């Protein structure tokens, strides 16, 4: 018998994207390729299935810097992570091949997905 | 609010 | 030129509260007359203008245990933790009064507001 | 997805 308000978790991720850009609880650095990423562990996890098994790991889970593989692009890291905390993917002709190829590293299904039939279109 |  | 994910911000709430219920990275117990809860201070700061003005003060940000005032009811609270993680507020006669009461207190406007529209209709 |  609840009652639901329909723009909560809308509002929800503003706050976190807010505390992002403030750097407020921040308690990660996500380094690709050199580039460095501050972000909270919690909203990786939430989005990502690759954040969500290293952060769930015994180890893992108290490391306050993780390291991408080398082949990850910084420039599609930094387009996934604002998704994350937006809702909102800048994709564009030029830099689809890196965000899909990311996006399929960290396991966002939703993104692979547009990826592909936004390429798929192209063709 | 709605009724979910 | 964004494209956007609808039910983005519904799966992150909804992983939020699966991390919440398997008690992985909450970070901080709130307790309210003996009763204990744990959460997320990112999601509580997100969800409360008190719980936002705590964790950014620069000594409280760094509390593990975080007491509230005696005043306030255990099950007002735990409705309303249970509303921050899933938008679902459970509104009864019997709990309406604790609910608007914590939620004052708790500076969260838009529940203090149904909670105002739901009291004026039973008069 | 939408058009925001
Ligand atoms: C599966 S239970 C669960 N519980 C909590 C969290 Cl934080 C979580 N996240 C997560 C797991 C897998 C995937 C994603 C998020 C996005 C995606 O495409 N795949 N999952
Ligand atoms: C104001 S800027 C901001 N930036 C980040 C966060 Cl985490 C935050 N939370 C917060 C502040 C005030 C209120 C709420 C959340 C709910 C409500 O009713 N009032 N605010
Ligand atoms: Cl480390
Ligand atoms: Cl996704
Ligand atoms: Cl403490
Ligand atoms: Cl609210």
């Amino acid at each position: 018998s609840c009652i639901q308000f329909t723009r909560h978790a809308s509002d929800v991720l503003l706050n976190l994207n807010r505390l992002r850009s403030r750097d407020i609880l921040t308690d990660v650095v996500i380094v690709v390729s050199r580039e460095q990423f501050r972000a909270h562990k919690t909203v990786l996890m939430a989005c990502s299935g690759l954040f969500y098994s290293i952060f769930t790991d015994q180890l893992k889970c108290n490391l306050s810097v993780i390291n991408l593989d080398p082949e990850i692009n910084p420039e599609g890291f930094c387009i996934l992570l604002d998704f994350m905390y937006t809702s909102r993917l800048n994709l564009r002709e030029g830099n689809i091949m890196a965000v899909m190829a990311t996006a399929m590293y960290l396991q966002m299904e939703h993104v692979v997905d547009t990826c592909r039939k936004f390429i798929k279109a192209s063709e | 609010w709605v009724i979910p």
